[PDB]
This record gives structure tokens, C-alpha cells and sequence, in this order.
């Protein structure tokens, strides 16, 4: 499984510090690997494309995320793995396999108006991940119809059909078609 | 053992939250990754194969069954019996049905086949006779074995008590009557006595109907039987009751306005049929006969039949309002009462060694023991998933979020 | 038919009592009718499988029972399915009584066909119980919702019939 020294970092938290995290930035300045060393992804076949970007999103942890968007990590990277999988395949927990994505599926709105909209690489919501399926299809995905649930992802569906139209005018997202044919409303029915 | 809901409730979850102590939690948490965590329960005396006291055997087996269809439902003993039943549990209660049924089938072609004649039938001597001795052979096979698992499983365990009578109460009772007359007859067959016969079909008659006990399992007709004990005692008793205050009142009534042979007279035994034939249709009043007062006779009779379709309709409605809906909510309790009882006893009759090879959970190293060393449970995963408290991030086993 | 075959009128009548059930499936064409087809379903696929279970073992039960109490031909014998006409013929009240032949115990006879009687009805009052608490308890407030599903599953069979054209008219 192989993690880096970055990642383990990332896990283990404590008030969300872990202070080692700016100062291993720093040796990796020294030796230069660093779109190799912060976008070293998992090589497990459970965890097969998780990278430091994701488990600092994961953890909540916005500032974190900050520093690794702007050493410029993987913004996009897909998160291929056994264990990220939906529920019928095997996997537990399906966000759509992706920073933005796993941003917008775990109620984290703070990070999408970052990855979305920063100096650095942004996080475009047209992006579709291994099987078709882009931002607005997984906030489908993660929709079971309690009362919580459904709170926060018609409010996160908006905030990120808006700002597509918004950046990007002479395109919809809501046409971009998962590779089943499905768009986000037929994947709703 | 008690009953006591708030506090087992409580111990078989409970979750010590701060570090000096938490080998004396139970519900611990195994990983998460946003809104999907791993509470992990400790079977430590829950599910204890063979080699303790156990505290599931004492919820099916020895508890008060006020409380008991609530206390198996907690956390853990729910998803506890599932794979107790996913597993062992399913498939080796379908083998015994599809034995039982066999073991009556060739006790039914026992009686068909038997040539009924003043001592024992018994030189075989052909090709043809020698499939019923050894049906008779297994049939005896039934007898001993149902005697012994019957008593020796009641004075040592499951405690035979009056209130359990439909959670294996009732045919605790049936199964000993069925290898009684089973011992009697095939004593009376091989002896010489005649009777042998008519002893003998008293066990095809309770056997096929104690085949009733299978149905559990299936909660489909499963609840279904639970109304044939419920009907039949809580309110054919009452009604047999009311019924027979007019059978021996009009019946005996009916034959005092009649010519005492002075049908002319003394054939009551018929005379009480006689009446039962007017109630359902195929009657004759040939009974009138002309007796001494034909009017009065005919007003008492047409009397009968009116109270006795009332006492008809109103043990329909008593099998409304004492028995269903309100009953079949209850149906579904005691089901499960039956339920867990036929688990626990598959995997109370398996020995040890294979008793422990289908155990539940897995052993997990549970954290940091008081003197150093690991904390070897036997714990069971319980997968669960939160929306709205956005803090799942406690004191983690495993790092790694994930079932490897 | 088109072989030479004349068993043609047994395979025949047997889809002629099928295309006369068959003709409940337009009775989901109004909401009256169509939840009561629906009941006409699950009180045979739920709760006659049920009993037929169960009547399926008192009557392999007691009227195998019942010919051990007869004369093994020495009518007499070897006729078991028409002693299986002489139960059903008791219970529905149009029996005779008529069928004990001669019987080596009589009175055995008389107390498991009374049993045969008074616990048949307590089956046959419980198909009236059991089934009332459990479908009509909740199937009046269900069965309206799988209407609705047939319903629409019907205007949706209809449309796909027709051409594209036609659809756009
Ligand atoms: C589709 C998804 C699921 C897929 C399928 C499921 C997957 C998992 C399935 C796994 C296998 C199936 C599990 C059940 C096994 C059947 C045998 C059994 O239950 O007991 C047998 C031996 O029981 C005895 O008491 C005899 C003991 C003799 C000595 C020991 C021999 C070894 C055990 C046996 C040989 C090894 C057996 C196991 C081999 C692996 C028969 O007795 P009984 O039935 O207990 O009788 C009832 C007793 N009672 C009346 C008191 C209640
Ligand atoms: C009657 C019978 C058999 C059975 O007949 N099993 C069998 C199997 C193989 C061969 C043979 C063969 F052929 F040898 F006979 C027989 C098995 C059971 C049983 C027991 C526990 C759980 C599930 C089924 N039950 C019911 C016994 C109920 N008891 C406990 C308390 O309630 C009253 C008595």
C-alpha cells in the first residue's frame, strides 16, 4: 500500500495540525520530487489512485488542502481504488472519484470554492472520472432520502450547477452524459 | 436472566470515551472515511462457542419472555442471529425438514403395507416384505431418538415452564406423545395384542400433524401456525363451552317433548347427532314423529338453529377482536421467539470443535491493554453511515479505512 | 392438431380457461376494479400456497391414517383415491357416513374423522383471520399504490406501440 511519508501525515491528526506537514514541504523543496512526492498515488489495488489531496479533503482540513493546490498537487486526481467503489461493487463510500467531487459529496462547501476558484490549477466541474460520472451525477450517487441527506445536496447540486453557468455560459452540465447513457436526472429515476 | 432492558442496553454498548480506560468499552470504532464508520461490538460473552455461559442462550433459552422479543433486537443480536442463520443456521434447518418429512413418509407406507392379522404378522420371507421391516426398523428410529432429545434437553435446559407454551412449549409436549404411542404400539405389535394397530395410528395422526413444528423459519406461513395454537386454545374453548349450554339444553330438552315407546323412543345417542344434522342442513325432522306438541316442538327447533348461528358469528367476531390485528403484531414477536430458538438449537447440537469453526466477527487487536500488551477481542463488525454529525474522527483502530 | 394426434381437445381447453383469466389484466384500466385484481393475486400467491401447505399435511396426514383403519382386501382395498372423494365428501356436508366398511376398530374411526372435521374449520376459519389481519390491514393502503404502477406501466405500453409520428401528433 504505498503510502508516503505525506499521507501518513494526513491520517493522523491532532487539532488539525500534525506540524511535520510544512516542514516535510520544505526537505521535498531541498531534494525536488514534489509532482512526484505529493501526487504519489496509492499502488494498492484497494486504494489504487488516492493521493495526499484526497485524505486532506477527507479530514477536513481546508488548510492543508490550501498548501497542496498550491504546490499544485493532482487537482483532478482519480481515485481508482477497491475501496471508493459503490456499495453493489464492493466498495463502501462512492464520491465519483475525484478532489472536486470528493469535496462536494462529504458537505464541505468551503473547499469547493477553493478548488473551483483559486490563483492556482482549478478544479473545472466538467471533469468526468473513470466511469462518467462528474460532479453533479456523484452528489446523485451519495442521495439516500433521509432528511440530512437531501439538505445539503440540493443545496451543494445549485451551488455547483450555477457556477458552471456562470463560468463556463454556452454549456449546461446537466447534459454531460455518465457513460451509461444517464443523465443526472435519469440517474435520479 | 432478569429481564432488565435499560441496563443491558447499555453494557452491550457502551463506549468509554476517555484513554485511561477504554478496555472496559464494547462498542468501539474500527475506521471511517467521511460518512461511513466501523462500529465494532466485542462479543465476549454474547457468542461464546461451547467453553462459557452465554448470554444469547440465555435470552432464547432462560430469560422472561415479557421482555425477551425486545432484548433480542439491541445492537448486536439481531445482525448476531442473521449470521448465525446466513451462515450454519439456514441450510442445516432445511436438512432436517426434508428428513423429517422422509422419516414420515416411510412411517406412513408402514401402515398402508401391513397385513393386520391376530398375533405378529412377522414371517417377511419374500422380496416384498422386507421394505417393512426395516421401515418399522426406522420408525422405532424416530421413537427412541425423539424420547431422549425431547427430556433430556427439558430437565437440563429451556426450562419447561407454563407461559412458553407457543415458543416450543406446546410441542415440547407433542413430541414426547409421539414417541409414547410409537413405544406402545411397536410393544403391542411384537407381544401380540391386537390393538397394536390402532396404537399405531394414533402416531400417524399426531406425527404429520407435529410436522407443524417446521413451518418456523420462514415467517410467511411461520406466524401463520402461531393462529392454529392461538384459535384453537384461546377461543375454541369458549366457544365449545357456550355451544354445549344449549346441546345439553335443547338437546335435552328436544327428546323429553317425545312418546317414551309406549322413531318411537330410546336412541338418544342418535337423537343428540339427529339435532347436529337440522343445525347444518342434512337433517329429516323425521324426529317430529308426531309427538305431543307438534307447534311447541317446531319453535324450540327453529329457536336452535337462529342461537346457534349466532353463537357462529360471534366466534367469528371473538376471532376478530381477541384475536387479529392486535394478535398479529404478537404473532410477529413470539415468530422470533421460535426464530432464535431454532438457531441456537442447531448450535447447541453441533460439538465444539465444528461449533467453533462457523463463529461470528473476527478477532481484532483492539487496542493498548494496562500492562502493555494487545487487546485480543473476538468482535463483530456493525457497518453504519451519519449525515449530520460532521466529526467522525474518534479514538480509530485502524488507520487505513477499509476492510482488508 | 396439424399431426395426427387427437389429443388436441386436453391441451386446447386448457388455454381456453386461460385466455378467460387472462382477460384480468383490463381490469386495471380503472382504480376500482384494478385493486381488487390485485387482492385476487396475493391472496393466491401468499395465502393459498399457505394453507395448501398445511391442508397438504392433515390430509396426508389423517386420511392416510384412515385406510390403515380398513380391510386389506381380504369396497375393499387398493383404492385409496376414492377413499380420498369419501373425506372431502364428510367435511362439506354431503358425506354418508356410509364408508366405515366393516372398520377393525370402529370407534378409532369415529374420533380421528371428528378431529378431521372440527380442526379443518379452525384451518378454515384461520384462512378467514390469518388473512384479514395481514392483507387487508395494510394491502387497502397498499394495492393502491401497485395500481398505480400497473396504470402507468399501461399508458407507457400504449404509447410505445405506436410509431414516432403518430407520437409526435
Ligand atoms: C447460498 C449461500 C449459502 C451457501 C451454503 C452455506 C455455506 C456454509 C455451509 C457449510 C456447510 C453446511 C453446514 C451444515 C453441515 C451439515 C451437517 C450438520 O449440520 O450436522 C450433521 C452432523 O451433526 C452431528 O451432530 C453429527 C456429529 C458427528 C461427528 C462429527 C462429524 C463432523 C461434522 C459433520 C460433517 C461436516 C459438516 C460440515 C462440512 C463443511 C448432521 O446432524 P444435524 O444436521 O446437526 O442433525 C440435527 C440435530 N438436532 C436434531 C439435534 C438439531
Ligand atoms: C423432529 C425433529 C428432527 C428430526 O426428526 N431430525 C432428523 C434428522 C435426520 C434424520 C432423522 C431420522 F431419520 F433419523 F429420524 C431425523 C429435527 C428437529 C429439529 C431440532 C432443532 C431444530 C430444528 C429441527 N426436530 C424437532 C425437534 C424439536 N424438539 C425440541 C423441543 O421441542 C420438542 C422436541
Amino acid at each position: 500500500t504505498g503510502k508516503t511519508c505525506l499521507p501518513k501525515a494526513l491520517l493522523n491528526l491532532s487539532n488539525g495540525r500534525n506540524d511535520t506537514i510544512p516542514v516535510l514541504l520544505d526537505i521535498a523543496e531541498r531534494t525536488g520530487n514534489m509532482r512526484e512526492f505529493i501526487n504519489s498515488p496509492f499502488r494498492d489495488i484497494y486504494y489504487r489512485g488516492q493521493t495526499a489531496l484526497h485524505i486532506a479533503i477527507e479530514r477536513r482540513c481546508k488548510h492543508y488542502v490550501e498548501l497542496l493546490v498550491a504546490q499544485g498537487a493532482d487537482v483532478h486526481a482519480q481515485a481508482r481504488g477497491r475501496f471508493f467503489q459503490p456499495k453493489d461493487e464492493g466498495g463502501y463510500f462512492y464520491f465519483g472519484e475525484l478532489p472536486l467531487s470528493l469535496a462536494a459529496c462529504t458537505n464541505q462547501p468551503h473547499i469547493v470554492n477553493y478548488l473551483t476558484e483559486n490563483p492556482h490549477k482549478k478544479a473545472d466541474m466538467r471533469r468526468q472520472d473513470s466511469r462518467g460520472n462528474t460532479v453533479l451525477h456523484a452528489l446523485v450517487a451519495i442521495a439516500d432520502n433521509t432528511r440530512e441527506n437531501t439538505k445539503f445536496v440540493t443545496k451543494m447540486y445549485d451551488l455547483l450547477l450555477l457556477k458552471c453557468a456562470r463560468l463556463f455560459p454556452d454549456s449546461n452540465l446537466e447534459a454531460v452524459l455518465n457513460n451509461d447513457g444517464l443523465s443526472p436526472l435519469m440517474m435520479a429515476a | 436472566k432478569t429481564g432488565k432492558i435499560g441496563i443491558f442496553q447499555h453494557i452491550i454498548r457502551r463506549e468509554v470515551t476517555d484513554e485511561d480506560t477504554r478496555h472496559l468499552s464494547r462498542k468501539f470504532k474500527d475506521w471511517a472515511y467521511g460518512p461511513v464508520y466501523s462500529s465494532l461490538y466485542d462479543l465476549s460473552s454474547l457468542d461464546t462457542c461451547g467453553e462459557e455461559a452465554s448470554v444469547l442462550e440465555i435470552l432464547v433459552y432462560n430469560s422472561k419472555i415479557e421482555n425477551r422479543h425486545e432484548m433480542l433486537a439491541v445492537e448486536p443480536i439481531n445482525e448476531l442471529l442473521r449470521d448465525k442463520w446466513r451462515k450454519f443456521g439456514a441450510v442445516s434447518f432445511y436438512i432436517n425438514v426434508v428428513s423429517y418429512l422422509c422419516a414420515m413418509v416411510i412411517f406412513t407406507l408402514t401402515a398402508y403395507y401391513q397385513p393386520l392379522e391376530g398375533t405378529p404378522p412377522y414371517p417377511y420371507r419374500t422380496t416384498v416384505d422386507y421394505l417393512r421391516l426395516a421401515g418399522e426398523v426406522i420408525t422405532l428410529f424416530t421413537g427412541v431418538l425423539f424420547f431422549f432429545t425431547n427430556i433430556k434437553d427439558l430437565f437440563m435446559k429451556k426450562c419447561p415452564g407454563v407461559n412458553s407454551l407457543f415458543i416450543d412449549g406446546s410441542f415440547q409436549l407433542l413430541y414426547f406423545i409421539y414417541s409414547v404411542l410409537v413405544i406402545v404400539s411397536a410393544a403391542l405389535y411384537l407381544a401380540g395384542i391386537e390393538a397394536y394397530l390402532a396404537v399405531m395410528v394414533f402416531a400417524l395422526v399426531l406425527g404429520w400433524m407435529n410436522a407443524l413444528y417446521f413451518t418456523r423459519g420462514l415467517k410467511l406461513t411461520g406466524t401463520y401456525s402461531i393462529m392454529i395454537q392461538k384459535i384453537l386454545f384461546k377461543d375454541l374453548f369458549r366457544f365449545l363451552l357456550v355451544y354445549l349450554l344449549f346441546m345439553i339444553g335443547y338437546a335435552s330438552a328436544l327428546v323429553s317433548l317425545l312418546n317414551p315407546c309406549a322413531r318411537d323412543s330410546e336412541t338418544f345417542s342418535t337423537f343428540l347427532l339427529d339435532l347436529f344434522k337440522l343445525t347444518i342442513g342434512m337433517g329429516d325432522l323425521e324426529m317430529l314423529s308426531s309427538t305431543k306438541y307438534p307447534v311447541v316442538f317446531i319453535i324450540l327447533l327453529v329457536t336452535y338453529i337462529i342461537l346457534t348461528f349466532v353463537l357462529l358469528l360471534n366466534m367469528l367476531i371473538a376471532l376478530m377482536g381477541e384475536t387479529v390485528g392486535q394478535v398479529s403484531k404478537e404473532s410477529k414477536h413470539i415468530w422470533k421467539l421460535q426464530w432464535a430458538t431454532t438457531i441456537l438449537d442447531i448450535e447447541r447440537s453441533f460439538p465444539v470443535f465444528l461449533r467453533k469453526a462457523f463463529r461470528s466477527g473476527e478477532m481484532v487487536t483492539v487496542g493498548k491493554s494496562s500492562d502493555g500488551t494487545p487487546d485480543r477481542r473476538w468482535c463483530f463488525r456493525v457497518d453504519e453511515v451519519n449525515w449530520s454529525h460532521w466529526n467522525q474522527n474518534l479514538g480509530i483502530i485502524n488507520e487505513d479505512p477499509g476492510k482488508n
